């Protein structure tokens, strides 16, 4: 029982871990792929906001 | 049996746990997606409100763009509602965007621009007029951040289409 | 037959489930009836043996 | 913005000045307290047009209140990343996930299927139950009803049910895309909601599905337009994104509750108890929404569920979905209230495209004639429990005591499945030959010769 | 959007429409007439409007005008509320009938909700002043009563800012200003009062799942459908089912802290029985001895009394749980009659002209009813302090006969969490308090039983076999009623005998007895064990060929004492029964 | 009664044209 | 006042330009044919005014008719004087007799209990029959609801009851639409007992307007108030035929074009019953008690329907004859099914009747319950009367039936009359054949 909760405990912190450590990637990505195309997206959206409707 | 049982229970509480951390990872990506998305919108924001700092380009954007308010207003007297520094400037363009008001619709021309007495915020508004009815019941808002905001639907997809593919 | 002339709704219920049970009662009476009539046949033809 | 409101009656109100209006519009009405409350036109003239607070017009001076014409009918936002999300009444957010970036916008009313074009049933769904995907075997394109009752774990049997869902076609040897779950919440109680969320984040499926959850507390018209929402999510992996998706509405007596109050909104003297006349056409714009599309690999299935009123099949409810939905799966009060196993009656317990699901190559060869011959056993096990109860266990007969013992172990063993427990199809032929191994060989006249020398071992 | 006199342009029966109001805003409190009467407006049609009174309008006439507002109806929460017996607006009855000095009620009479006649020791330490605080955060806390601790009084929700002043601690009222606030809004005075509206319950944090247990006292309510603290439980009955005792020995029992009952349609005479028995009852606990008024509050909204002030009322009951649920305690809110505020409602919706269902009652009233039972819930209170709570709905509709097609039933069966139901069968044939077999079921069972799984079986998991038990007994009585005592099976006969014993040892409860006036969890729990065992003792017996009569003519002390083993003086002398009943199924062989 | 409010209403409607003119 | 007139719908006048009208007012307009009469005004609108007439609107010229309207609600001329006396449906005096000298002057609608002031009554008082005083406990003070059919003598149960009751007790009866059969049957019970002298009553005949006896019932009601708030003695109120009251009520409210409910009523109604119920209760402070205990039939000997429904809802407990015991010969038909008081309560027990009263009652219902079901029994089954226990039912419940049932209504009984002949009526049963009743009270009688 005491080394159950030693595996959860260790558990706890190996989840904590593998769930940082896949946070990694995507959000650099897409960072990367958003501040690419930035200041595009502020171009356009100042062409969009001031069209004569 | 106590012991398999325990490991169950166990196994259950560190896999349930890790489910939740496994959504909550996503949502979190998701999130992160999202605020970056968010973060183009507030830099567009940023750009915008930078751009309607200048006249001398949006002059002949705010005579076209009260002139298209009043072309989808269509009543007989206009209520102009700008910016305290602005009101000079629309004032000024007054004579040229009656023009074109009467121009652009000859079956509904532009008898006269009111200027009204509360001047708008200098935060809520970087530029421009507000054309509407004289009864107020319908009102348009031509500031920078509404017109972003309005477009931003439609352009959600052709941006979603653009970045992620 | 009869009728009733005052009804609820409920009386419709109580009178609906009193119909099935005794449906089945019916039906249980009559298994009943022809293991009790095999019963007594057997029992007749060792009453004339 | 608009102060032009003439007056507000209830939770809806007319508002004059409005030029070229449309039907069920958009409205964003600010009270005079500051507060935004969403709404939707009723109705439309030439005058004033009538629209529909969800919030209520209470606490709403008709003096000092806005409105804000967005101009545009009830729209979804689809897309193929949508799934994962959660959202709320209004589709807005709920358990405080993120904004999905659209892919695309469509209308939430949708259009119905070109009758040329509609396909048949084909491949076999794994229900996950014991009781549920083996006796009435259901299929890709079927409408299966569920019927629950009073204090009936309506919700627990869903949730086991979207648990079992995913695990639904692990045998095919569509393994890439992940069949797609839609939970559609109706005036569901605080407790049941909460135990949702709890167990669906729980068993990781709610991430590879969808929830759309409207409470009792909040207004009808969130639970009412929940399902059209839903329908047009499921919509959207099926016609344009390809996938095999599965629908499961909860709760259909609430939803039925607030047609009710919506259609009281048009002031209309009800119908019969309380009900829409128009109420077939309702449905028929509900469970229409189910089926298989020609040329299209993505399939679409719904499995709705619904509270008969006062524990009577004569409900409006149930005589509605009755001749509509292809067979109905009911719930004994008994068998819930004796301390066992999910309670489907054998009896009531059917399905219409039971024919597509199973055999060789659907589900298996074990399938029909085993769930024929069990359902008998547990029917003449019923005759016999009442034959027993008159004349007593002394007159037991061959295929009356051999029904008893068959009837026993059906209720307490093939009756029993599980919370969260879900048992493969192949689990379920086994447990079915080896339960109904009981029996001799001759005692099943529900069995063919073929199947009897290739299946009993 | 104020500062507007209003003018009566149609008077007809209480309601009444009144033009000029345009000020106002809909759903808002009016004050009409020279002689103040009060009144809700809720319609506005043009720059007309239509409100209803929720006084007597006998005596009233043309002419007559009417006040603006600007803002809804609501009720003043704070210290000294407890042991107090109001009218429907939260407006003191006791107060009313000392200020009029008669025997009858004065229409238009005004007192205050809260007492700024008593006398408090108000206190500051909670929170300095200068130093950053919220809504929900407590500033301090006074002694209303002798008993109670009750009622810290707390910073009202939406505010945040900087402390200004703190005039406290000291002695003062619920009518005067202990603190200031500064904030964006510059300068804003706090008192010990917080008014609240009525119809929108008190705002939390966030709500959760209660894993606490509420104890019903009964066996069977407490045994066959599970309930927990913070649930929603319908106790269903019409009047002579014994309610009343039943009732009183619940809220006795109650593990509740605080409790907030609003009678609504109901008879004085109950209420004054109440207030009666309330001091008669006196808590000797731990300490000294209290009358049971103190940790009890009564609303009074009589039947002969407006209509209109029945259902709000009730909602106003609500308000005021929610209120002592955003003050971080466990309470349950009892009600008297909810058919009463159903037809009450039928007067409402049924006079507003819209188009309404059977029955009288409303198309929209689901979500009204729905919104009443999901007002409350288990949750913990705004503040920084996040002190955990639980507010319970108990709602009781009264269907005519015992006939499951009650509207009140109905429509409140598709909503509440809990349902327990009362068998007109068992309730007419004289036996103790009516449960029906097979309806009775509850959906927080799972919960309770995860809750229960910290506090072990018996009966926790023994609940579904006792529920095997009484279900195939009903199977085989069914039966039995069709078949007689002619044909049966041994097991058949220990079925029965079964039944019977289920029946006599376990669900019958007298309120009127001081032994059996209740029974504990463990007792009830001891005594279904005991049947439980002497069942499957039975039934091992039947297995090993033993035939039914000589077994039955064997033992009869042990019926007796299985039917006895519910407390009758808990909880002390548990292990003691537990041992001479095991000492007897031992001895049985 | 549902067609009485309709007739109240267009009665209403009627005086509310009148009104106007 | 308003001479003018704009249209006239049945009973209901609509008069157009009116000023200074008051709602629910006391109008006293003099018709065409030189006969006045009293009306209330029931809405007031704008500049149009809209009064209805109790005595009935026939044989009126709209412009010979001048409506003078107090501007205040109707005021009942309350008197101590009135002892003995009679009056009409208006309140006019039908003894012959002159007009009595007026004490004060007040509304006849009563007023509100206060919610602090009100008194839950213990007191028992001895209906006299033993079917009635046992079973339903009579009470002083509390309400007892009574349901009656067509065909049944539910005046002559009354009458019997209000003559074998009798400080003594005041009665004070109100009549709505009340047969003059009726009325003669009551006045030869009242005079033939000798308690007319302390009785009064408010008569509205079927032949006079009933729509007038409305206002009668509530006059009633407010000399009952009077008596209770100011006589301080014991005060029992009675409404008959309130079953004519529901129908004439349905009657104004049909006229009125407004949301009916089931059987014609109002939508409003649910507080209108109230006002029924409200002429009882007792007040703090006062010596005296005030009852009310109408009287009704049920529509069609159908008790589902709307009057028996909230008059069983609204009132605790109710006083029910059966039609098959009223129809088999035998004396006073309670039924103990469908009969209960609530007011059974605290008065049974010692220091109020007996110990063995309140388990004599349980267990009462126990053998009613089970002789009923072994009636079931009896006619479904042979005449074996189902094995043992169904047998001593059944034959327990005949004998309660054709002895504890019917007391008689001129005999007058005590409680512990009842109890004797009940203690030797339970000898037929075992004494463990009661499972109503405990320890104690199977060793209460023995002898």
């Amino acid at each position: 029982l005491k080394e159950f909760e030693q595996k959860n405990a260790g558990g706890v912190g190996e989840l904590e871990k593998k769930a940082e450590a896949g946070v990694q990637g995507e959000l650099a990505e897409i960072k990367k792929i958003a501040e690419k195309k930035k200041d595009d997206v502020v171009k356009i959206l100042i062409e969009t906001v001031i069209k004569p409707s | 049996g106590n012991f398999k049982s325990k490991l169950k229970k166990a196994m259950l509480s560190q896999q349930i746990t890790k489910s939740t951390i496994a959504n909550k990872m996503r949502l979190k990506v998701l999130s992160a997606r999202e605020q970056s998305l968010d973060g183009i919108f507030e830099e567009t924001k940023e750009k915008l409100s930078g751009i309607a700092n200048n006249r001398d380009e949006y002059k002949p954007i705010l005579q076209s763009l009260i002139v298209e308010a009043l072309l989808k207003l269509l009543e007989p007297k206009a209520i102009v509602k700008a910016l305290e520094r602005d009101v000079d400037l629309i004032e000024s363009m007054k004579d040229d965007i009656m023009r074109e008001y009467g121009e652009k619709a000859q079956r509904a021309p532009l008898e006269e621009i009111v200027i009204s007495n509360d001047y708008l915020n200098k935060d809520l508004v970087s530029g421009g007029v507000v054309v509407s009815n004289a009864s107020d019941k319908i009102e348009i808002n031509n500031t920078l951040e509404e017109r972003l905001k309005l477009l931003s639907e439609e352009a959600l997809p052709a941006i979603r289409l653009e970045l992620y593919g | 037959n009869r009728e009733q002339v005052f009804p609820t709704r409920m009386t419709l219920g109580l009178m609906k489930t009193k119909l099935k049970g005794a449906n089945q009662g019916y039906s249980l009476l009559k298994r009943k009836s022809e293991a009790l009539t095999k019963r007594f046949r057997d029992i007749t033809k060792r009453i004339d043996d | 913005n608009y102060n032009t409101v003439s007056g507000v009656n209830g939770p809806l109100v007319i508002l004059e000045k409005v030029k070229f209006p449309r039907y069920n519009e958009i409205v964003n009405l600010t009270l005079p307290d500051g507060t935004v409350r969403q709404g939707q036109v009723l109705e439309i003239r030439g005058d004033r047009a009538i629209v529909q607070v969800f919030e209520g017009t209470s606490g709403i001076d008709v003096k000092k209140t806005t409105v804000e014409f967005t101009g545009e009918s009830l729209r979804i936002p689809v897309s193929e990343d949508m799934l994962g999300r959660i959202f709320d009444g209004s589709g807005r957010p709920i358990d405080n996930g993120p904004k999905v970036f659209a892919e695309d916008y469509l209308d939430i009313n949708g259009s119905p299927i070109n009758p040329y074009a509609r396909i048949y049933p084909e491949e076999m769904i794994s229900t996950g139950v014991s009781a549920i995907d083996t006796m009435n075997s259901i299929a890709r394109g079927q409408k299966i009803p569920i019927f629950s009752a009073s204090g009936l774990p309506h919700n627990e049997i869903a949730a086991q049910i979207c648990r079992q869902a995913g695990l639904v076609r692990p045998t095919k040897d569509g393994h890439e895309e992940n069949f797609s779950i839609v939970f559609a919440a109706m005036g569901v109680n605080l407790e049941t909601a909460r135990f949702f969320k709890q167990d669906f984040e729980e068993n990781g499926s709610l991430e590879r599905t969808s929830l759309f959850l409207n409470l009792a507390n909040d207004p009808t018209i969130e639970r009412i337009i929940t399902p059209r929402l839903a329908l047009t999510t499921a919509e959207y992996l099926a016609y344009q994104t390809e996938r095999h998706v599965l629908t499961i509405l909860t709760d259909m007596s609430s939803y039925a509750d607030a047609l009710r109050e919506v259609s009281a909104a048009r002031e209309e003297v009800p119908g019969r108890r309380g009900y829409p006349g128009y109420m077939y056409t309702d449905l028929s714009t509900i469970y229409e929404r189910a089926g298989r599309v020609e040329g299209r690999n993505g399939s679409i299935t719904q499995i709705p569920i619904l509270t008969m009123p006062n524990d009577d099949i004569t409900h409006p409810i149930p005589d509605l979905t009755g001749y509509i939905t292809e067979g109905q799966i009911f719930v004994d009060r008994q068998l819930h209230n004796k301390g066992i196993y999910p309670p489907i009656n054998v009896l009531p317990s059917l399905s219409r495209l039971m024919k597509s699901a199973i055999g060789e190559g659907m589900t298996r060869k074990d399938h029909g004639d085993v769930s024929n011959q069990l359902y008998a056993k547990y029917a003449i096990g019923k005759d016999a429990a009442a034959m027993k109860a008159v004349v007593g266990e002394e007159a037991l007969s061959i295929e009356d005591k051999l029904s008893l013992e068959f009837l026993e172990k059906f209720e307490k063993t093939f009756i029993t499945q599980g919370a969260y427990e879900d048992r493969t199809v192949f689990e379920s032929l086994d447990q079915a030959w080896s339960l109904l191994r009981i029996y001799p060989k001759e005692m099943l006249n529900r069995i063919s010769p073929k199947i009897l020398d290739e299946f009993y071992d | 959007a104020e500062s507007e006199y209003g003018a009566i342009y149609s008077v007809s029966g209480p309601v009444v429409i009144a033009e000029n109001m345009i000020g106002c805003a809909m759903y808002e409190l009016v004050k009409v007439g020279h002689d103040n009467l009060v009144g809700e407006v809720i319609r506005i049609d043009g720059d007309k409007a239509t409100i209803q009174v929720y006084e007597e309008t006998a005596g009233l006439t043309v002419g007559d005008p009417v006040l603006r507002t600007g803002k809804p109806l609501s009720v003043e929460l704070g210290p000294g509320l407890m042991e107090t017996i109001y009218d429907g607006i939260q407006r003191p009855l006791k107060a009313i009938k000392e200020e009029s000095q008669s025997i009858y009620i004065p229409r238009g009479i005004d007192t205050p909700a809260l007492d700024r006649t008593i006398k408090w020791q108000f206190t500051p330490g909670k929170f300095q002043v200068g130093d950053h605080i919220s809504g929900g955060d407590i500033y301090g806390s006074v002694f209303e009563n002798s008993l109670i601790s009750s009622h810290k009084i707390l910073l009202p929700p939406r505010s945040r800012g900087t402390i200004t002043w703190i005039a406290p601690a000291g002695e003062y009222t619920l009518d005067e200003k202990i603190l200031e606030v500064e904030f964006d809004g510059k300068k804003s005075d706090f008192t010990l009062y917080h008014t609240w509206p009525v119809r929108v319950p008190r705002p939390v944090t966030e709500k959760l799942s209660a894993d606490y247990p509420l104890l019903t006292g009964q066996r069977v309510l407490d045994a066959l459908f599970p309930c927990v603290q913070g649930g929603t439980t319908c106790i269903p009955g019409a009047f002579g089912c014994g309610k009343t005792v039943i009732s009183q020995s619940l809220s006795k029992y109650s593990n509740s802290d605080a409790i907030i009952y609003v009678g609504c349609g109901e008879r004085g005479n109950e209420m004054a029985e109440v207030l009666m028995e309330f001091p008669e009852l006196y808590t000797e606990m731990s300490g000294t001895k209290e009358p049971i008024m103190k940790r009890t509050t009564l609303v009074a909204n009589t039947s002969n009394m407006p209509v209109a002030a029945r259902e709000a009322s009730i909602y106003t009951g609500i308000t005021l749980a929610e209120y002592f649920r955003d003050q971080g305690k466990n309470v349950s809110m009892i009600a008297d009659s909810s058919s009463r505020w159903a037809e009450a409602l039928r007067e409402i919706s049924g006079r507003l002209g819209e188009m309404p269902a059977d029955q009288g009652f409303p198309a929209y009233l689901g979500a009204k009813l729905a919104s009443f039972y999901e007002r409350a819930g288990k949750a913990v209170a705004l503040g920084s302090p996040d002190r955990t709570g639980s507010v319970s709905i108990v709602a009781a509709v009264s269907p005519a006969g015992g006939d499951f097609s009650d509207p009140v039933t109905t429509a409140t069966l598709g909503i509440t969490q809990v349902f327990w139901g009362l068998d007109k069968k068992l309730a007419q044939r004289k036996h103790f308090p009516s449960i029906n077999t097979s309806v009775s079921y509850s959906k927080y069972t799972n919960v309770l039983n995860k809750f229960y799984d910290s506090n072990y079986p018996e009966f926790p998991v023994l609940r579904d076999r006792m529920k095997e038990i009484l279900s195939n007994a009903e199977e085989l009585e069914q039966v039995v009623q069709l078949v007689g005592k002619s044909a049966l099976s041994d097991s058949d006969k220990i079925t029965l005998d079964v039944a019977t014993l289920i029946k006599e040892d376990f669900l019958q409860q007298n309120g009127y007895s001081t032994y059996d006036a209740f029974c504990p969890i463990w007792k009830t729990f001891d005594m279904m064990r005991a049947f439980i065992s002497y069942h499957d003792e039975a039934q091992k017996a039947v297995a090993n060929g033993a035939n039914w009569s000589k077994l039955a003519d064997s033992t009869g002390d042990v019926k007796h004492a299985v039917s006895s083993s519910k407390f009758f003086e808990p909880s002390r002398g548990e292990k003691e029964v537990h041992g001479e009943f095991e000492k007897l199924l031992s001895t049985m062989q | 009664v549902q067609e009485k409010k309709q007739n109240e209403t267009a009665k209403l409607d009627a005086e509310m044209k009148l009104k106007r003119d």
